[PDB]
Order: structure tokens, then C-alpha cells, then sequence
């Protein structure tokens, strides 16, 4: 997970975004609720500790920490009357995603880095909001693929594509998706994909009014400037002949 | 942080009902699902039904004790009392074997023969006795009470010399529930029920109604003053709301019957209608009864009374009209055989009763819930 | 009895190898041969140890020994194996795996060549016809075997991982068997009298129905049954089912004369439906586009100019007005391919008239851009 | 099922014979109802047609 | 199995092995136990193995 | 050395699936954008294509946008009973990858048979001989006059020479990775698909604010699969049982 | 409505059923994250002719 976030941050820093803004993300360990336990931060430090520097003493400490965590699991079983099996309590105590937290950060031009809390986000303009929301997701889905081979097609699937982005700025989101080089299947109620940043795109329109049992597909095409219809070569021949 | 009855709890309740028990070694997903909500399930079952949910290391089991036993409830793979006798004797034998102990089929046959309590000895030279033993062993193996070290029991049908090596599995210990007193002091099964309900004096009526609803396909009005049906009438709305909240079912109420319907039955469930051909004739008979209200005017209790002759005449009329579309199994069989088969089917679903004394047929109001017909285009096809 | 220093020795050998590889072949060949000799002597020691130990764990001797006290002997031997062997494996495998991750063939081939030098220095009187490249390949395959043993491969689980997982599986098995011994010893409170009583009861049953009833009372209902219905159609407590409206089903006649299927079924390929639907939908779109065009004046629409308007156009205009204020650029998009810009003047009592009602609203202007 | 396979392997080996989709349905159903509805005569009669 | 592994005795048989093993237990080279605890086939159950 | 020539998705089919009868959506340079009035299938189609065809897992959670258990795969395959008067079907889904700048096509698709609330089979396949469904290959022969989608054995026979047919989701996922994506491990592929599933969840459109991103990412990380914990939980439960006994 | 009909501002009058999901204080202030406010003074008034 740390390697994934590191690659994601490297990619987010290694570009320039049309909104005049740059983002960076980090995955940091949290502090435990109280000192009435072996603080989870110590255990996380030991786990992240480089293998080269590991030693029998650190191994003993880690084993001790895990023993304490399992003792806490049994204690929680007894204290929580929910009657949940020990398996659930273990899966909860040892779930590492709870130990770490994400922290998004943005850096306006020639200004200090800041953490992106909700309140700060709302002060943003529309394009800034869209960039901040849809760069981390796209950059994550792009970082995952970097683990993959060179044959892999970078696929994504967006549902209710970009709903919320002010109608004017969707252009920039499509610009970003174009730059990264994704192949995607996106669906929308009003999106037409006639934005000049889209080099080429295929639009299909579905129609079945309320209860009809057949879906009618009206296949369009796009080339960056105009949206023609599509008539398939074999289907052109058949239509000419079928009259 | 507290538990709530949710999708997982509903799923667990259905799994508990529609199986005898859930084994960890074979149903780990279901066992895990049931256990997590086991607190809520125990609370709900105790408050409303009164059933004892047994949660153990190796299995989870809901001791489904019925309000009034009905034919369909019993182990269906068995067809004669002798099969039940051999099953019980085999269990008694397994009590003598330690866990994972291995015994040969011949030893089991010998012990069953020795213990078999009837006046008439159990003999293996016959075909029928061997078939009964094979059915008993198959049901045993179904519950994983005994595992099979390689061999073949099916050959026992036609080769009494067949041999097999069996293994007593741990579940044999826990199969049968516990009984109140020294169980031997009891003289007839009816005495068991009087005990199992001696523990549920508190709100016996609500548990009674819930058990009848959830277990039986339907709940028939005994008479004009049946207390269970009066209870349901008084609390129709909250009963429906609670049942919808806690399970997939939805309650129905009529003047002479009440039952739970299910909208989307999952794979493991049993429901009516189904594939078996006898249901088709049941639906057709229901429609035929709907079509002559004056001739088959139901009495006040919702029953329709017909004698074997009248029922056979009705079945003949059905064979005349819709018989062209019946399954070839019934199309080739005489009227009386069809009457017997149809009446067995309708008995299983508590659709009708055969009067013990007068041989009079009582068709219960539950039959009229559903009616079926062929598509009109085939019926016109049947005319051609 | 294994030696707890096995992996300690191998780790020391690999540590010296790392130390020298950091010095980058700036030392004699004999040192390299000695280092390699120590490394692979210890590794082969560990390989024999793991082979024997995994054979012990898998032993059918264990499998038959479960049924006795001898399992206790097996338990003691197994716990000794864990305490001496696997604990060292766990303490030292991580560092070993790291070091092996560092040292690939690339970091080693010069060291291989100097090993080859020392090999030539040895007056081997054996059948040494294998070329120096054969010695290089032997050493490379040896080191690749070590790397596979610890780090594994992208296609196979490492030897270390398989060993560890089998060890965990065996530990669960042994603990569960001790649980089973407890169960075997405790529970024995036989029920035989109950079962024989039950058989006596069953044989007294006259027919199958009575026996099934008895089984339900004794063991408990093996299942439940219910009616399938799509909706809670009725609500009337006072009407008998016969007099109520029944639920109608379509019985499939059980003759191929009509239909019966087990193998994959057919579909209709209803292209004519789709053609009709497409043509109708596009005709509606075109007609709406024309109705909008009908009022176009010099490339724009100004409401005050409109005399009387189609109600549909009124609704479209209201939709545009509402949407426009949402976008800061006051640009709008339409399914007709027409970008539309909306400018609003709001000081006006202007009427937009149609067959139904006279709508008073603030005046607007609609420009349409060149989609070309 | 094997007989159906053979019949429709006999058709597809003789390309000069034009079995429309409707006639293929007719033959399919007539085979489907062998000895329950119609003897073989209704199948080979259509092939001969 | 071990006897069959060696090339010289690769063709070994169970009967000769039993003759030699009974001979050995006569010489007290071995401690003999009867295998009544588990089985894998009917014949194995019936056999009073060791 | 050169770089490999990237794959691109240009085609996406259905065959007797849902209310779709025989449709094939083309992609312009790997991109596609469905649209239509709500209730028309703009969501069901995409859910059917992605990520189902990437791994083949069809459990309700994958189809379900909320992550709830609303609808099973069968329900999509057969369609609402109130609309289509059928209770048995065989549907085919497939995607057709093309290597950019070259004329080689690799197909991957799922085959399902469902009988309304009676149990759903499934078989997956992958074609590698450069045949394209609809130009030199077909899934439903016209024999018998109607159109019948191929059954498992017939599909294996026709494909068998040029491609693989498998009957387990694991094998299909390994095949797809091996050919198209070439991940150096199965785990990374699974995490990629988890992130793709998260992107396709609707909390973004409504609660448009950063803390949604934290939930999306946090849900993307792969947790401890129950198998790894199983040894520990089983062993500890057995030991505590022994103590209580 | 019905707030200015009587003046009862309790959550039961605001929620379409009576739940405590939303309260008059937040309606005055506006949600916490969307705005930086923590104090405010407001008015609601209907006019009759
Ligand atoms: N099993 C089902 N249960 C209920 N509705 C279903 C089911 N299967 C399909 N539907 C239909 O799927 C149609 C399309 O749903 P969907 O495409 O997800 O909505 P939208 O296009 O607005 O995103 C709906 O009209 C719905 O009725």
C-alpha cells in the first residue's frame, strides 16, 4: 500500500494541471486512542522499519505487540455482548487500514502546502473542485496499472460521469482522462461528449420508454468537432439491398 | 455498539429454518453467517417462537418442534415405518461406536437385526428389507452421521453379500435432542408435545401462532371460535409488519385460512407451485371448483365436502378437458390411481384431508388461493 | 535434533558475501570460493533439514498415530521441531529474504568469474571437461535455486512460504486433534435406551403418514413449505378464499406439442422492433428541433418578440432559463447539438403567450453557437 | 437428439436444397414430437417436399 | 516401497517381504503391533495387519 | 528494446442478455459513452461489461452499486418477469481487444445459463487465433431455423483449437490477466479491480467533497482475506475450547 | 409553514415525520462544513393582505 501511494504521489507531482494547482497525497500512521495499550504507532513503526535494519530484538518486540493485540481481541469478545465469533474480532483488531490514514494536500502557485479539508475545498472554484476530486481517483487507478505490464490497457468505468462538475468544466476532466490515456465506459443522462479535448469518442444512446422488453441502440460517432451517425459497412450493404 | 436484525440476520433465519442443521465442516459460509448474528437470532426466536437455538462448536441447529405434526414434516426419503425403525436402530448402534471408529456394513446389519424391536424379525434374505436398510443408510449419510470408506452400498439391493466399511462421525452424538424426564417413562409420542409446551406457558398463544405460520404451508380455522385464528385476526396488522420486518414472507388472512407467501424463493426452499406434475392437476382442480360455486358451495368452515365417488367424477371431468396436457405419467393411469396420487399430493400441502371414518374428502380453503390453466392457444390447440 | 543456528550460519555466510560484494571484486579468488562454499554448505544443510522435517510433518506415521497416546510422542517431537527449527527460520528468514532480494545474478557474475578462477586453481583430476561456462552456469543455477527458495517467484510460491504454510496447517490440525481428544473423553452419556424406545414407537406405526408425524414430533420438522405469490393481493379478513378473486397461473402443458426445454433456448432477434423505435425516436427529435427552429430569428430567440408559442417551446425555454443560471458561464447544452447561451434582463413585464395561460417572466435572449 | 443431428447434418451437406428457416422450424418440431404426436412420416415427407 | 526403490530389488513383492519380516521378528529385530486402529479398504479392515 | 504495443478495447457485445437481444457497442479508440433517459439500462449495461468481464466474479456485491445485495446476476440475465415472459435463457457477454497499430484481436467473454430462481451455471472463454465474433466466428447458429446460443461443449469445440474455455472464475481471471494485462501477480490485479469497483460507486455524485475520496481510497486497500486469518482464529478457538473443557 | 402558523420550532415540526435528523439551529446557520459561520441572527415573516 505504501508503494502504491508513493507511485500515486510521484505521478501527481510529475505533471502540471490546467487549474494552476498541484496535489500530493500521503499515507500516515495514526495515534492510538490511549496509552492503556501497546500504542499501535509503535507497532506500525516496527512494521514499516526496513528489513535490513531489523534484528532479533525488533522481532521479539513485534511478537510481543501481536500477543498484546490478540489478548485484547479475547478481552473485547468478553466485554462486547454482541456474541461475535473470535474470527470477526481478529479481523477487526488486525485490520491495518484502520492504523493508517490518508492526507490530501494542494499547493497553489508559489504558496505553502496545505491539507485539503472539506472547508478549504468549498472555497475552491468549480474547476479547482473538479481537479481536486478527480485527480486523486484517476491518479490512483493509473498508479495501480504501473504495477502491470506494458500490454495492459488502462481501463476505468465511471458511473453518472462527472455529475456535480459544473457543466463548463467537464472539458478539463476529459482533458485529464485523455492525457493519462484511459480506455473507459462512461454513462450519463445528459453528457454528450462533444468537448474539443476529446480526440475521438463513441456515443451510444439507449431507448426503452417504460416497459418495452427491447433496448434500442442509436450509435453515434465523434471526431472532436462534429457528431455524425454510424451506419455499418455490411449494414450499409444490407440497407441498400433490403429496400 | 449494538446489533440489529438486518439482511444478514434474515438470511441466517431462513438458512436455519430450511435446513435441519448447519455443519461447520461443510457449510462454513452459512455457519459463519449464522453465528455472527447468533445473539439477535437467539433473542428473536426465544421471544416470538420459543424454539431453542443450539449453537455448538461443530454445528448450529434449530429444534423445530411443531405445534401439531403433519405428514410432510417427517424425513421424506423414508417410505415405510420399517425405514424409521431401522434408522433409529442404526442410531442406537452408533452410540456404541467411538468417534471415527470404523465398522463394516455387516456388523451394522447384524446389530440392527438383533435390536429391531418388532414382533416380526428383520431378515436380510428379502429384497424389501435390504432396500429399507439402503434407504436408512442413505439418509444417515445425508446428515454426515457416518462417512463412507470406499465401497458401494447401492449394490446391496441386488447382492446381499455386498460389504462396506463405514466410519462413525462425531455428529452422531448430537443428532437427537434431549428429552425432559427419563424418556422411557413416556408411553406415546403425544406425551412429548405436552412436555415441550410445558416449558412455554408464557405467551403460549403467540408462539403457537408463529410456529404454525412459519412451519406449515397454511393455518386452517378449526371452527368458528378457534383461538389461534382469533389471535391472528386481532393482530393482523402488527403481525404482518413484524413478519415483513424480520423475514421475506408476507402474511395473508382469509375467513377460513391464513398463511405466509414468499415472493422470491431461493434455491434451497420448497414452495407451491413446483415442477411435480401433481401440482398442475391441483391447480386445474382449484379452477374447476371456482367455476361451479353453487355445486361446490363451501361450508362455513371453508371446507368443501366430497365423497370418493364425487371426487373421482371430478377427476374424470378434468382428464376429459385438460388431460390432453397432463404429464404422460397421469395420462396413462386409471381414475382411482390418479385420485390416490392427487390426494397424497394435496395431503402434503395440507390442501385437503381424508376423513378417517366416512372416507369423506375435505378440500380446505387453502386450495382456492391459486388457480391454473393452460395457455388459451394450446387449449384451442387441444380442440383441434 | 536440529541446530537452532542453522539459519544463523547461513545468514553469517550471506552477510560476508554482501560485505565482499560491496567491496566490488577487489580481493583474491580464494576468499570468494570459501565464502561460496560456506554459503552453499549451510544452504544444503537447511535444504536437507526442511526435506526431512516436511516428511515428518506429512508422515502417515502421524496420521495413524493420531488414534493413540503415541500422538503425544508425535506432539512432543513436533513441538521440539518448531522450537528449534522454525523459530530460527522466522527470526532469520526476513533478513535473508532481503539480502537475496538485493543480490541478483547481476551483482554476482564477476564474483562467479573469480570463483571460476579458483576452481581452475584446484588441480581437479575429475572428469573436468565441462567448460568454464559450464561452471558459471552451475553456480548461476545454484544461486537461482537459493533465490527461488527464499524469495520464490512471480509464478510460484517460494519454498519458505510453502514450508511455513504447511507448518501452520499442521499446527491447526494438531490443536484440533487435542480438542477432539477432549470431546471423545468427556461427552459419553449414552442415549441408547432412547433410540431403542424410539424404534419400538416407530414400528407400532400403521402407515407412512403416522410415522412421518412421529418423526416430526421426535426429531423436529426437517424443513418448511410455503406458497409462492408475487404480491399481498388480498386484504379482506371476512371473505373465504373461494369467493375471493384467485391468483391465475399459466400451467405449461407437459407436451412438446406446445413447449418443453432443457438445452439452451432460442431468442427472437427482434430487429424490426428496434428499427421502428429508432425511427420514431429520431423523428420526434427532428420535429422538436424544427419547432425550436420555427422561432429562430437571425440566429437567436428573444422572448418579447414571440407572439404566441407552442406550450412545448415554453417548457423548453423555462428549462433552459433554469439550467443557465446553474452554470456560471450561462452556457447551456441541448440534445439537438446546439450550444445555447442565455442572457437575462430582469426588469420587465413581458408575456409569453400560448394556447394555455399567459406567463409573465423576465425577458431573455438565446444565442446558438456554430457547431461546425 | 442424435437423429435430429443426423437429419440436419444431411441438410447442410446438400447446399443445393433451400431449407428456409420456417421449414427448418417445421422439421425441428416434427422430430421433437416423435412417437408422442406424429410418426416419422411427417419429417421425411417434408424432406421429400 | 523402499525395497522397490533399489534397482536390485525393484521388482520386490509383498509375500517375500512378509516371509523375511516374520523371520526377523522371530529374531527380535522388531517390535510388532497389530493394526486395528484404522483402515482404507474393506480388505485392509479385514486384514489383521501389523 | 521496444515497448509492447498497448491493447485497446474496441467492441462490446451482448447476446440474449437482459433486454438486450443482439447488440455490439463499438469503441472509438478505446473510449465509449452510453447515455439515455433513466431506467433505460445506462447502468446495467456498464455493470455487465465492467468489471465483470475483467475477472468474472458475478456475486451481488460486484453488480450492486451500493455494495448491497439488491440484485443477483440471474436477475440481470433474465430481466423482470413483469416485462419478459421467459424463465430460461443463455446469455453471452464479451469484449474484443485490439492492439493499437496492428490487426490482432483477442476476445474474452462469459457464458451463462439461468432458470428463474433455479440456479445459474457459467462458463468463460478466451479466443486467441485472431477470430472476431461476428466476422469469422459466431456464438448462435441459425440451425433449426431460430437462433440458439452455443452450449458449453459446442463453444469449447469451436474455440478449442484457437482458444481456451474454462468453467471456474479463478481460471478465467488468470487467463485474462495472463493475456491482456500481464500483471506479475494475481494480488495486484485483484486490487486494481477493487479500485475500479470503488470508482464506479455513486457516493461521488451526491456528497461531492474530499472525505468521499478518503473513503474510496481507504476501501480500495486489500484487507486480510479470511484464509490468512483462518489458521489463527481456528487455532485460538480450539485452544480456548480445550481450556474450557 | 407550519412554523409561522404557530411558532413551534422543535424538530418534530421540521422533519417530514418528526425525526431528529435536522434541527432549526442548523437551518438558521447552514451546515457546518459548507460555511464558516458559528453564530447568526435571522428572521422569517409572512405578510397578509
Ligand atoms: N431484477 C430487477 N428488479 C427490479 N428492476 C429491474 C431488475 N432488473 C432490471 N430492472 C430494470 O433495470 C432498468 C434500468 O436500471 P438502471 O439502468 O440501473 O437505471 P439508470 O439507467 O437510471 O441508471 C430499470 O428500468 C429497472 O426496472
Amino acid at each position: 500500500a505504501e508503494k502504491w501511494v508513493s507511485e500515486m504521489d510521484k505521478i501527481m507531482e510529475s505533471r502540471d494541471n490546467s487549474s494552476g494547482l498541484t496535489f500530493s497525497i500521503a499515507w500516515k500512521p495514526l495515534t492510538a486512542e490511549s496509552e492503556q495499550e501497546l500504542d499501535t504507532k509503535d507497532l506500525v513503526k516496527l512494521l514499516q522499519r526496513n528489513s535490513k535494519f531489523l534484528n532479533e530484538d525488533d522481532l521479539n518486540r513485534i511478537t510481543k505487540h501481536f500477543q498484546s493485540r490478540i489478548g485484547k481481541a479475547k478481552e473485547l469478545i468478553q466485554l462486547r455482548n454482541e456474541g461475535s465469533t473470535l474470527h470477526q474480532v481478529l479481523k477487526e483488531v488486525l485490520d491495518y487500514r484502520k492504523w493508517f490514514t490518508f492526507v490530501l494536500s494542494f499547493k497553489r502557485v508559489n504558496e505553502p502546502k496545505r491539507e485539503l479539508t472539506n472547508n478549504a475545498f468549498f472555497k475552491f472554484s468549480g474547476g479547482e473542485k473538479a481537479m481536486a476530486m478527480y485527480i486523486p481517483l484517476f491518479t490512483a487507478a493509473y498508479s495501480r496499472y504501473k504495477e502491470a505490464g506494458e500490454m495492459a490497457p488502462y481501463i476505468i468505468s465511471l458511473d453518472e460521469a462527472f455529475a456535480g462538475v459544473d457543466e463548463n468544466n467537464i472539458r478539463d476532466m476529459f482533458e485529464v482522462v485523455e492525457q493519462l490515456g484511459f480506455n473507459y465506459i462512461m454513462n450519463s443522462q445528459a453528457l454528450w461528449g462533444d468537448y474539443d479535448t476529446i480526440s475521438s469518442l463513441s456515443i451510444c444512446e439507449l431507448v426503452r420508454p417504460k416497459n418495452a422488453d427491447f433496448v434500442t441502440v442509436i450509435r453515434y460517432q465523434w471526431d472532436g468537432k462534429q457528431r455524425t451517425f454510424v451506419v455499418d459497412d455490411e449494414h450499409v450493404e444490407e440497407l441498400v439491398t433490403h429496400d | 455498539q449494538t446489533q440489529l436484525f438486518d439482511e444478514k440476520a434474515i438470511q441466517g433465519m431462513d438458512i436455519l429454518f430450511h435446513h435441519y442443521w448447519i455443519l461447520r465442516a461443510e457449510q462454513p459460509e452459512w455457519y459463519q453467517l449464522i453465528r455472527e448474528r447468533e445473539k439477535v437470532l437467539r433473542r428473536y426466536l426465544d421471544e416470538k417462537f420459543g424454539l431453542r437455538l443450539i449453537v455448538h462448536q461443530h454445528f448450529i441447529k434449530l429444534e423445530k418442534i411443531p405445534v401439531e405434526p403433519e405428514g410432510w414434516m417427517g424425513i421424506q426419503d423414508f417410505q415405510e415405518p420399517m425405514d424409521y425403525a431401522i434408522f433409529c436402530c442404526a442410531l442406537a448402534f452408533l452410540e456404541g461406536k467411538a468417534v471415527d471408529e470404523q465398522f463394516l456394513l455387516s456388523e451394522l446389519c447384524q446389530e440392527i437385526q438383533a435390536d429391531y424391536p418388532g414382533d416380526f424379525p428383520l431378515d436380510w434374505t428379502l429384497y424389501t428389507h435390504r432396500k429399507s436398510l439402503i434407504r436408512a443408510v442413505k439418509v444417515l449419510m445425508e446428515f454426515q452421521l457416518i462417512r463412507t470408506i470406499d465401497g458401494d452400498i447401492g449394490r446391496f439391493d441386488q447382492n446381499e453379500e455386498q460389504e462396506v466399511l463405514y466410519e462413525a462421525s462425531t455428529y452422531s452424538r448430537y443428532f437427537m435432542r434431549t428429552y425432559p424426564d427419563d424418556f422411557s417413562s413416556y408411553q406415546h409420542w403425544s406425551e412429548l408435545l405436552k412436555e415441550d409446551w410445558k416449558l412455554n406457558q408464557e405467551d403460549e398463544r403467540r408462539k403457537r401462532v408463529y410456529r404454525k405460520l412459519f412451519f406449515s404451508p397454511g393455518l386452517h380455522r378449526l371452527d368458528q371460535q378457534d383461538p389461534d385464528f382469533l389471535y391472528i385476526r386481532n393482530y393482523r396488522n402488527r403481525l404482518a409488519e413484524d413478519i415483513e420486518k424480520h423475514s421475506e414472507y408476507k402474511l395473508h388472512v382469509y375467513k377460513n385460512t391464513a398463511f405466509l407467501s414468499i415472493a422470491e424463493p431461493r434455491q434451497y426452499q420448497q414452495v407451491f407451485p413446483n415442477s411435480k406434475a401433481s401440482t398442475d392437476i391441483i391447480l386445474q382442480l382449484s379452477k374447476y371448483i371456482h367455476g361451479e360455486p353453487e355445486r361446490f358451495k363451501a361450508n362455513e368452515n371453508g371446507e368443501i365436502l366430497m365423497t370418493e365417488g364425487e371426487f373421482e367424477q371430478v377427476v374424470d371431468d378434468l382428464r376429459q378437458q385438460f388431460g390432453t396436457g397432463w404429464a404422460k405419467y397421469f395420462r396413462d393411469m386409471s381414475t382411482k390411481g390418479i385420485r390416490t396420487e392427487l390426494l397424497r399430493a394435496m395431503k402434503d400441502w395440507m390442501m385437503a384431508e381424508v376423513d378417517s371414518e366416512t372416507s369423506l374428502i375435505r378440500i380446505k380453503s387453502l386450495t382456492g388461493v391459486m388457480t391454473g390453466e393452460y395457455p388459451s392457444d394450446f387449449q384451442t390447440g387441444g380442440t383441434e | 535434533s536440529l541446530e537452532r543456528s542453522q539459519f544463523d550460519r547461513l545468514f553469517q555466510a550471506i552477510t560476508s558475501l554482501q560485505n565482499e560484494l560491496e567491496n566490488d571484486l577487489n580481493k583474491s579468488a580464494e576468499e570468494y570460493m570459501r565464502i561460496w562454499e560456506d554459503v552453499f554448505r549451510y544452504f544444503q544443510t537447511i535444504r536437507t533439514s526442511t526435506a526431512d522435517y516436511i516428511a515428518y510433518i506429512n508422515s502417515e506415521q502421524t496420521d495413524q498415530r493420531m488414534q493413540t497416546e503415541a500422538f503425544l510422542v508425535y506432539k512432543n517431537q513436533f513441538t521440539t521441531y518448531l522450537r528449534d527449527f522454525i523459530v530460527s527460520l522466522q527470526k532469520t528468514s526476513l533478513q535473508i529474504q532481503h539480502s537475496l532480494s538485493e543480490l541478483t545474478l547481476e551483482r554476482l557474475q564477476h564474483f562467479f568469474q573469480k570463483l571460476i578462477e579458483h576452481r581452475g586453481a584446484i588441480p581437479r583430476l575429475e572428469d573436468v571437461s565441462s567448460s568454464t561456462n559450464d561452471w558459471l552456469t552451475e553456480y548461476e543455477e545454484y544461486w537461482f535455486s537459493l533465490r527461488q527458495w527464499f524469495l520464490g517467484s512471480a509464478v510460484q510460491q517460494s519454498e519458505l512460504d510453502i514450508l511455513q504454510w504447511q507448518t501452520n496447517e499442521m499446527i491447526r490440525r494438531m490443536t484440533r486433534y487435542v480438542q477432539r481428544i477432549g470431546e471423545r473423553q468427556q461427552h459419553f452419556r449414552s442415549r441408547k435406551k432412547d433410540y431403542l424406545q424410539l424404534s419400538k414407537w416407530f414400528v407400532e406405526c400403521r402407515d407412512s403418514e403416522e410415522a412421518h408425524k412421529l418423526s416430526a414430533v421426535v426429531f423436529g420438522s426437517m424443513t418448511i413449505q410455503h406458497l409462492q405469490l408475487e404480491e399481498a393481493t388480498t386484504e379482506n379478513l371476512h371473505v373465504d378464499t373461494w369467493d375471493e378473486a384467485p391468483t391465475e397461473l399459466t400451467i405449461k402443458p407437459r407436451t412438446v406439442r406446445y413447449r418443453e426445454k432443457t438445452k439452451p433456448g432460442s431468442f427472437n432477434s427482434n430487429e424490426q422492433k428496434k428499427k421502428e423505435q429508432r425511427e420514431l425516436y429520431l423523428k420526434e427529435r427532428e420535429q422538436e428541433k424544427k419547432l425550436i427552429e420555427k422561432y429562430m430569428t437571425q440566429g437567436k430567440i428573444t422572448l418579447s418578440a414571440l407572439s404566441t408559442v407552442e406550450p412545448f417551446i415554453r417548457k423548453v425555454l423555462l428549462s433552459w432559463i433554469g439550467k443557465s443560471m446553474a452554470a456560471k458561464n450561462r452556457m447551456v447544452k441541448t440534445d439537438y447539438g446546439l450550444h445555447v447561451k442565455v442572457m437575462l434582463d430582469y426588469e420587465k413585464t413581458i408575456t409569453l403567450q400560448a394556447e394555455d395561460g399567459n406567463l409573465l417572466m423576465p425577458d431573455a435572449t438565446f444565442l446558438f453557437e456554430e457547431t461546425r | 437428439q442424435r437423429l435430429e443431428h443426423q437429419v440436419f447434418t444431411w441438410i447442410e451437406q446438400h447446399p443445393k436444397l433451400i431449407f428456409s428457416n420456417e421449414r427448418r422450424q417445421e422439421i425441428a418440431r416434427s422430430i421433437e414430437g416423435l412417437y408422442e404426436e406424429n410418426r416419422y412420416e411427417q419429417v421425411r415427407e417434408k424432406l421429400l417436399a | 516401497e523402499h525395497m522397490r526403490s533399489i534397482p536390485a530389488f525393484a521388482d520386490f513383492q509383498e509375500d517375500q517381504l512378509h516371509q523375511q519380516l516374520a523371520q526377523l521378528v522371530k529374531w527380535n529385530n522388531l517390535i510388532a503391533r497389530q493394526d486395528m486402529t484404522n483402515a482404507k479398504t474393506i480388505e485392509e479392515y479385514k486384514k489383521k495387519r501389523f | 528494446m521496444m515497448t509492447e504495443a498497448k491493447w485497446v478495447m474496441n467492441r462490446a457485445g451482448l447476446l440474449n442478455f437482459w433486454y438486450y437481444d443482439d447488440e455490439i457497442f463499438p469503441f472509438s479508440d478505446g473510449k465509449l459513452l452510453l447515455r439515455g433517459t433513466n431506467g433505460s439500462g445506462k447502468s446495467v449495461t456498464m455493470q455487465s461489461f465492467l468489471p465483470v468481464l475483467l475477472d468474472g466474479k458475478k456475486s451481488p456485491d460486484r453488480l450492486d452499486p451500493f455494495g448491497s445485495k439488491a440484485r443477483r446476476m440471474e436477475d440481470y440475465l433474465l430481466g423482470e418477469k413483469e416485462v419478459v415472459d421467459r424463465d430460461e435463457r443463455t446469455g453471452y457477454l464479451f469484449i474484443e481487444y485490439k492492439k493499437a497499430g496492428v490487426e490482432r484481436y483477442i476476445t474474452t467473454g462469459i457464458g451463462m445459463q439461468a432458470k428463474r430462481h433455479k440456479g445459474i451455471k457459467s462458463w468463460y472463454f478466451v479466443i486467441t487465433d485472431n477470430r472476431r465474433i461476428g466476422y469469422d466466428f459466431e456464438l448462435a447458429h441459425s440451425q433449426l431455423g431460430d437462433r440458439v446460443p452455443f452450449s458449453a461443449k459446442e463453444l469449447e469445440n469451436r474455440i478449442g483449437e484457437g482458444g481456451y474455455v474454462v468453467h471456474t472464475q479463478r481460471e478465467y481471471m488468470e487467463l485474462v490477466n495472463k493475456y491482456i494485462f500481464g500483471f506479475q501477480s494475481n494480488e495486484a490485479y485483484e486490487d486494481l479491480i477493487k479500485l475500479l469497483i470503488q470508482l464506479r460507486s455513486p457516493k461521488l455524485s451526491k456528497d461531492f467533497k474530499p472525505t468521499v475520496i478518503y473513503e474510496i481510497l481507504e476501501s480500495a486497500l486489500p484487507p486480510l482475506t479470511d484464509d490468512e486469518l483462518r489458521h489463527l482464529s481456528d487455532t485460538i478457538e480450539s485452544m480456548d475450547q480445550t481450556q474450557q473443557q
